[PDB]
């Protein structure tokens, strides 16, 4: 629904630094390498005065309190514990910031979710009708479009698409228009892309529903 | 931690409306925004136990 | 999430029955393919026919069976499981006629086999037989009936169905064809079916390596069209198109 | 106990009497010997009341489950087959003789199911105590393809003959007209025998036989 | 987490949780949208009937079926399991009718279907019925709406929704639901709660609605449902 | 009450053709008394007064409002006004909504509020107060509008009719923006929207919230894209409801498309499927002003501004 | 690992799955029970009164096993229904055979033998249920027992099972008159313990269920207190605590004056 993009946009209108990592990058293999990388990341954040640290997918490491009865769940919990220490600890950060995107937001640890010195919460829901109209406007102003290509009748139609979906609709419509060799897209192009990336979530087994 | 967050969120609410004062209702909204007790809506999983 | 895969009665944490899905995968493993289309007053089923040896007898090799006089079936899946399911359907049809005293509607016959398969998917016995069974018949009130009885428990009624390897392309083509004047004649339905199979296969059909069966509101019997009928339809209709 | 049934132009017309004798004593005056197997199938029971009632109920339950499964009204061949097969599985101890009738997509039907499980499709059927007189009247005054009113009059006169010529026959003549359009259940259509018109009042005034003990209990509201 | 204790159904967990029934409920939630509303003088059940094509004859398999002319039943979850439960529910209703000459009270029918689910959720080789049932009924004079879950648990509802987006359905019903909602408006509320969950155009033929009032449970025909949809839109 | 319904229908025919006869017949129906057990007659006569108010709207005949607010109150405490207060709501709304000035103006609304105070029916007292606040805003007495709104919302945070809470909050936001305290108007709008995201928002209230959101964003944040988005949501809602004030929403839409320095889209919007029934000098004025902005011709710009007065001279 | 089967003994002699069920009972609702010379009572915590649910069943956790006995259930709902049905069947079987309402001890022993069979036989998980039985029997008058999943039952003057049941029983120990408590005092104490154990510090009729058994006119009466009486008790207790708080404030004022 657009959170990587708002992160990149703050990076655009940022003045300090935007250090991006993916939770897998901490989930790397070899004991203590994940904590090593988290500590290196936060140390870089600090050595830079106002820098920002972004973690793209935290559900991999940020988990609940599972009593690790193996050698691997224990290491994942170790990654999370090192993250907690670095975010808050005996070495209170100096003007450093942290951003996370999780995509689940339910099984995160109560620690990392500590509604205190560790995190605030924000919502990024499915583009409503308003947001979706803005999606169309922002994506499509750059393209070249006909006069019978009204987007306002591609929003009122109920549909549980997102911002990525609408970008894909527009890109696929333009691709199809060029394939059929016109330099102006048309309502047929948008119809075809609409049906190409709305019903794509199909071919499922029907006995489940 | 919740207490710190409540004070901080009341302060940010004050920051919102070009104001340098925090009021009781602002603290209340801060409490609501900080102590978000997410609850499972799956009534079946919730009624499994009598 | 591959640990919830070795038993037909253990759910996955995301609510999926993997060994129910694998029965459909077995359908696709059948190798052959089948299609069916229902018109205003007719119902036609078309099906592959592979005879990869000169000693195989085309008289025996066939996947269009006669469950009873008025109801016929096309199989898509392992042949042994298909024939067991065919025997079961024959049994249930006969028992229905014996108890309730009138020919079983296709509705109920497909329902009944669907429920047998459902019993097998729930109680951890058997091994859900891997065949997809498409039934055709004549119903006095509604008219022609085409139904499909997947090996997980759906007995759904179809305006035009496809089963087997080319199911997706067949369904696409049938949607495209149906969207134009669904009121089809006997010959037009026979065509629609044969043309759908030919196009989804990128092949042209010999009059023998295809099995076609038909029922009609004037002929309520499962007529397995012979070599003559298959050849005539193919050649003449492709020519006159 | 006398029941009768005829098939007319549009459907079926069934007619039973109202009496069930436990010996030579008239236990009931207004028994319900026509029973509902489905919205278009009614069954007239004669013989042992308990078994006819329970057999009709079980068959109605099976046929209603069948109807809710099919979506189409049950057809009388199924009712007849279930009845006969059950009554034969029980080698005859179910003293229920059932004039089954109905109207289905294939027109009317009127079966007669004897206790042992022998069935006989027929235009007119009477079986029971007074089937004697009922069938006499039918044979003497039946003409194929009657209309509603004439069929009703015929199957009422037959039951009247049963009433007036068979001990243990009823006091009221109940009818059931079944067709694709109507399901009339006349209960009772006619009252051949009304009452004796009791003579001068002879009650016993308040206070005629005192008591020995009382435990009047104050049950709540 | 409690990993080992999730492949069976006769083995508790340290938390005390039987994982397999919760998985079944996940399967249930991963099903079609269905909504139920208890009006002041009736009950309304609706359920998305969307097919994967125009090929499926969308009149052959219904989803809102009767169990008597005062009780009816709709579902979310799987379909074969649903057919089995509907068959057994009709059988239980008729058994009760024979034993006691009185149409089965909806509470008792719900209790017995729940007992059936319990039978199926308590042995080492029986898969819990993955389907959750909404049972509508009219007993005495008070409409009843119950929910039966794979766990053998039965519970009353003023109004609910189940399927892929039950959270959204239930918040919408919470907003729009008032006790004295006569049936003609309960139908609109149910259809709207289906709209807020129903991708694509809610044509009159891809939606199934069944209403249970004093006259007896009845599944609305395509003409009636089309009329209602046009009125709402 | 078939005979009474026939009398009411012939009164409607007289409304169509000879209105005075309809007025007299409805007045007689009102004068008719009602039983103490049944309610069919009171239903008939309340519909009769509704159509009498319709007659007053059609003919500007507000002279009866004194009676309709003085002599009908006594009997009205018979149909459990706790739920029938919608009737008084409609009566007062239509009254104050006729084309001609009511003369009494706030006087009659205050009389109604005092009558409700005597009745001790707070449920309707709240509605009367909210409508009075709207009247104050319409007459531009923003200060007293704001005062009553603050009192009423302080009361409504602890009582029922959260829809009326949203109404009063939006009235306060409109008054705040009129007084030009944009930060406080935005605060009121955010409160109204948070309270609206917990209850059912009819199309009218949802579109009003969207329009006010558009006005506030247009004024303050200079995020005219979001301003246009909200304005268009309001326009679609008002078009769906068939509401008089959809032309205003469309004008704001065109205004956003102009102030974004993209005047080429004004014509596209005006010649747009939805925005045909609303065609007229209102939209042609934005057309001309956007043409002037496109050609960067201040002469034509001022020409249009003077030529389209009352289309771009009055809406603040 | 000695917990994959009910019938498996651990090397330290513990039936793990039995302990698993016993601890699982904690996650259920909260039931407490008090015996008094005049009567007996149970209290139950309605965990879930989401306003879109309904109140069709007057009792969602307390059941009437026969005219002389009631039982509160806590645990898995399916097992709860199964066990309550078996309890009713046992009671009426005893009535048929002997013609005297079953002694509460005998009924509890029967059901707990059923649970023992389950914990000792084949592939059947132990019933994940704990029950509190109240009743009257001609042998030992009023009586209250608690039965666990392991089939073990204890006769308790007062007791509690469920969430924070340890705290509930601690407060029962503190405030229970071992031989003098009457029914009204029992209700007061039950309300106090419920208020202190329920997660919400504020009680109401929307979260509690009280059941009272008393012998009147020679016959037993099992009454589930209506919301009116429930709210009156909740009030009386809350205002009593408020009066105690006012007395504490007066004591603080006196100390300040000193
Ligand atoms: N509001 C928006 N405006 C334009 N594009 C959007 C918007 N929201 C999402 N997108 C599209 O989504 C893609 C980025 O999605 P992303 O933020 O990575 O989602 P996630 O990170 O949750 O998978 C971009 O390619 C962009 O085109
Ligand atoms: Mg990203």
């Amino acid at each position: 629904c657009g959170k990587t993009m708002l992160a990149k946009a703050v990076a655009h209108h940022t003045t300090a630094a935007f250090i991006r990592v993916v939770g897998s990058e901490f989930v790397q293999k070899y004991l203590g390498e994940g904590p090593r990388m988290v500590r290196d990341v936060f140390r870089l954040a600090k050595e830079n005065a106002p820098a920002i640290i972004f973690i793209d997918e935290i559900d991999a490491i940020a988990t609940k309190r599972f009593d690790a009865q193996t050698g691997a769940d224990r290491e994942v919990q170790r990654i999370l514990l090192e993250l907690l220490n670095q975010m808050d600890g005996f070495d209170q950060n100096v003007n450093v910031k942290v951003i996370m995107a999780t995509n689940r937001a339910d099984t995160l640890d109560p620690a990392l979710l500590r509604p205190g010195r560790l995190d605030r919460k924000i919502e990024f829901p499915l583009p409503d009708r308003r947001q979706k109209r803005l999606i169309f406007s922002t994506i499509t102003s750059k393209m070249n479009l006909s006069e019978e290509v009204d987007l306002e009748d591609y929003v009122a139609r109920p549909d549980k698409i997102s911002g990525a979906d609408i970008n894909s609709i527009c890109q696929e419509s333009g691709m199809l228009a060029v394939r059929e060799n016109r330099y102006i897209v048309l309502a047929k192009d948008f119809e075809k892309a609409y049906k190409t990336v709305i019903k794509k979530d199909e071919q499922e087994h029907e006995f489940y529903k | 931690a919740e207490v710190k967050g409540v004070c901080t969120e009341a302060g940010m609410y004050a920051l919102r409306e070009r104001r340098v004062h925090v009021t009781q209702e602002d603290f209340e909204m801060a409490v609501a925004k900080v102590m978000q007790k997410d609850s499972e809506k799956n009534m079946s999983i919730k009624k499994l136990w009598k | 999430s591959a640990g919830f895969d070795r038993h037909i009665t253990i759910f996955s944490p995301e609510g999926r029955l993997y060994q129910v899905e694998y029965a459909f995968k077995a359908i696709n493993q059948g190798g052959l393919t089948s299609v069916a289309v229902r018109g205003k007053d007719c119902a036609v089923i078309v099906t592959q026919k592979k005879v990869p040896d000169k000693l195989l007898d085309s008289s025996t090799v066939t996947h269009l069976f006669k469950i009873t006089e008025n109801i016929g079936c096309v199989m898509t899946g392992m042949t042994a499981d298909s024939r067991s399911q065919v025997q079961r359907a024959r049994y249930e049809a006969a028992n229905w006629k014996y108890k309730y005293g009138y020919e079983i509607p296709v509705d109920m016959l497909c329902k009944r086999i669907a429920d047998i398969s459902q019993v097998y998917t729930q109680n951890a016995e058997m091994r859900p037989l891997g065949c997809c069974m498409i039934l055709i018949g004549i119903d006095e009130e509604q008219g022609p009936q085409v139904y499909k009885c997947d090996p997980a428990g759906y007995y759904c009624g179809f305006k035009a169905t496809a089963a087997g390897v080319k199911q997706t392309e067949s369904t696409s083509f049938l949607e495209k064809k149906v969207k134009k004047k669904f009121d089809w004649t006997f010959e037009q339905t026979v065509e629609t079916a044969i043309t759908c199979l030919s196009t989804v296969l990128s092949i042209d059909f010999k009059p023998s390596e295809i099995e076609v069966g038909v029922v009609t509101v004037e002929n309520p019997k499962f007529r397995i069209l012979t070599e003559a009928e298959i050849d005539a339809h193919l050649v003449a209709l492709a020519e006159r198109d | 106990t006398t029941i009768a049934g005829v098939v007319y132009k549009d459907g079926i017309v069934l007619g039973a009497d109202t009496r069930a004798t436990e010996g030579m004593v008239v236990a009931d005056k207004n028994c319900s010997k026509i029973h509902f197997i489905s919205p278009n199938i009614y069954c007239c029971g004669a013989g042992t009341a308990a078994d006819t009632d329970m057999t009709t109920q079980l068959i109605s339950s099976n046929l209603e489950l069948h109807s809710l499964s099919t979506g189409r009204l049950p057809r009388v061949v199924t009712a007849n087959r279930m009845l006969k097969q059950m009554l034969f599985r029980y080698q005859g101890y179910i003293g229920a003789a059932l004039v089954l009738g109905g109207v289905d997509v294939t027109g009317p039907h009127l079966y007669s199911i004897y206790p042992h499980g022998s069935t006989d499709k027929l235009p007119y059927v009477t079986m029971g105590s007074g089937s004697l007189a009922a069938m006499a009247v039918f044979e003497d005054k039946f003409r194929p393809d009657m209309e509603e009113e004439e069929a009703k009059n015929l199957v009422s006169e037959a039951i009247a003959a049963g009433i007036f010529n068979d001990l243990g026959s009823g006091s009221n003549i109940d009818l059931c007209v079944i067709s694709k359009n109507k399901l009339d259940f006349l209960r009772p259509y006619t009252v051949p025998n009304k009452k004796g018109t009791r003579l001068g009042r002879y009650r016993c005034e308040k206070g005629t036989t005192a008591v020995l003990t009382e435990k009047i209990t104050p049950l709540e509201i | 987490a409690e990993r080992g204790y999730s492949f069976s159904l006769t083995t508790f967990s340290p938390s005390g949780k039987l994982v397999q029934i919760e998985y079944a409920l996940a399967a249930v939630a991963g099903g079609a949208p269905s909504v139920g509303i208890k009006a002041a003088n009736g009950v309304v059940l609706a359920t998305e009937k969307k097919q994967k094509s125009i090929l499926y004859d969308e009149r052959s398999v219904h989803k809102v079926e009767p169990i008597t002319k005062h009780i009816g039943l709709v579902y979310s979850g799987m379909g074969p399991d649903y057919r089995v439960l509907v068959h057994r529910a009709r059988k239980l209703a008729q058994q009760y009718y024979l034993v006691y000459q009185e149409p089965i009270p909806t509470a008792q029918l719900v209790q017995r279907v729940a007992s059936v689910m319990q039978e199926y959720t308590q042995s080492g080789g029986v898969r819990p019925f993955g389907v959750s049932l909404l049972i509508c009924g009219w007993n005495e004079g008070r409409p009843y709406l119950f929910q039966s879950d794979p766990s053998g648990a039965y519970f009353a509802w003023k109004a609910t929704a189940m399927g892929k987006n039950y959270v959204n359905g239930k918040t919408f019903l919470e907003k729009r639901y008032n006790e004295d909602l006569e049936l003609e408006d309960a139908i609109h509320t149910a259809i709207l709660t289906l709209k807020e969950s129903f991708e694509g155009q809610m044509t009159e033929d891809n939606i199934e609605v069944g209403i249970c009032n004093e006259a007896g449970f009845r599944r609305l025909t395509p003409t009636e449902v089309k009329d209602y949809l046009a009125a709402i839109a | 009450a078939a005979a009474a319904v026939v009398e009411f229908q012939r009164a409607q025919s007289l409304l169509s053709t000879d209105r005075e006869a309809s007025i007299d017949i409805l007045h007689s129906i009102v004068k008719r008394d009602i039983q103490e057990n049944d309610e069919e007659a009171v239903q008939v006569k309340e519909q009769s007064i509704l159509e009498l108010g319709s007659l007053l709207a059609k003919t500007g005949q507000a002279a009866e409002l004194g009676g309709l607010l003085k002599y009908v109150r006594p009997f009205l405490n018979s149909i459990s006004k706790a739920k029938a207060a919608r009737l008084v709501r409609s009566l007062l709304d239509l009254f104050l909504d006729m084309e001609a000035a009511t003369g009494q103006e706030v006087e009659l609304c205050l009389e109604c509020i005092e009558w409700a105070k005597s009745e001790k029916r707070t449920f309707l007292r709240q509605a009367l107060e909210a409508r009075l606040v709207s009247l104050y805003f319409d007459t531009k007495r923003y200060q007293e509008a704001l005062h009553l709104g603050s009192q009423l919302l302080r009361e409504l945070k602890k009582m029922d009719d959260k829809a009326l809470l949203v109404e009063v909050q939006l009235l306060e936001s409109k008054t705040y923006h009129a007084l030009s305290n944009l930060p406080k108007a935005r605060a009121a709008l955010t409160s109204a929207r948070t309270t609206a995201n917990a209850i059912y928002c009819p199309p009218k209230l949802q579109a009003t919230l969207d329009m006010q959101s558009g006005i506030i964003h247009a004024a303050e944040e200079k995020d005219w894209k979001t301003a246009y988005s909200y304005f268009y949501e309001a326009f679609e809602g008002y078009d769906s409801i068939d509401s008089p004030k959809a032309i205003t929403s469309l004008k704001y839409m065109l205004l956003c498309k102009i102030m974004l320095n993209t005047p080429e889209d004004v014509q596209a919007l005006v010649s747009g499927k939805l925005a045909l029934r609303y065609a007229g000098r209102q939209t042609e004025a934005l057309k001309c002003v956007a043409q002037a902005s496109k050609n960067r011709s201040l002469a034509d710009f001022e020409k249009a501004l003077t030529d389209y007065r009352a289309e771009l001279r009055d809406d603040p | 690992r000695y917990d994959s089967r009910t019938t498996i003994f651990s090397p330290e002699g513990r039936l793990y799955q039995v302990e698993y069920a016993m601890e699982a009972i904690g996650h259920a609702g909260t039931c407490l029970g008090i015996l008094a010379n005049d009567g007996v009572l149970l209290a139950a915590e309605r965990r879930n009164i989401h306003k879109l649910l309904d109140e069709v069943f007057f009792s969602e956790k307390i059941y009437k096993l026969n005219e002389d006995m009631a039982c509160s259930v806590a645990g898995i709902t399916s097992d709860a229904n199964v066990l309550t049905n078996e309890l009713r069947l046992i009671a009426q079987r005893y009535l048929l055979q002997y013609q005297e309402p079953i002694p509460c001890e005998q009924l509890v022993t029967a059901l707990c033998d059923i649970k023992q069979a389950y914990t000792q036989f084949g592939g059947k998980r132990p019933f994940g249920v704990s029950l509190l039985y109240i009743g009257w029997d001609k042998h030992y008058g009023f009586q209250l027992y608690q039965s666990d999943p392991s089939g073990n039952y204890g006769g308790w003057k007062a007791t509690c099972i469920g969430n924070n049941s340890a705290a509930a029983v601690s407060m029962l120990k503190q405030d229970y008159k071992e031989g003098e408590m009457t029914l009204k005092s029992a209700l007061a104490l039950a309300i106090k313990v419920l208020n202190k154990t329920m997660d919400v510090s504020k009680l109401s009729a929307e979260k509690v269920e009280i059941a009272t058994l008393t012998r009147e006119n020679g016959k037993t009466v099992i009454r589930v207190l209506k919301q009116k009486e429930v709210e009156q008790l909740i009030k009386k207790h809350e205002e009593e605590e408020a009066k105690a708080e006012r007395e504490k404030k007066e004591k603080e004022q006196k100390e300040k004056d000193k």
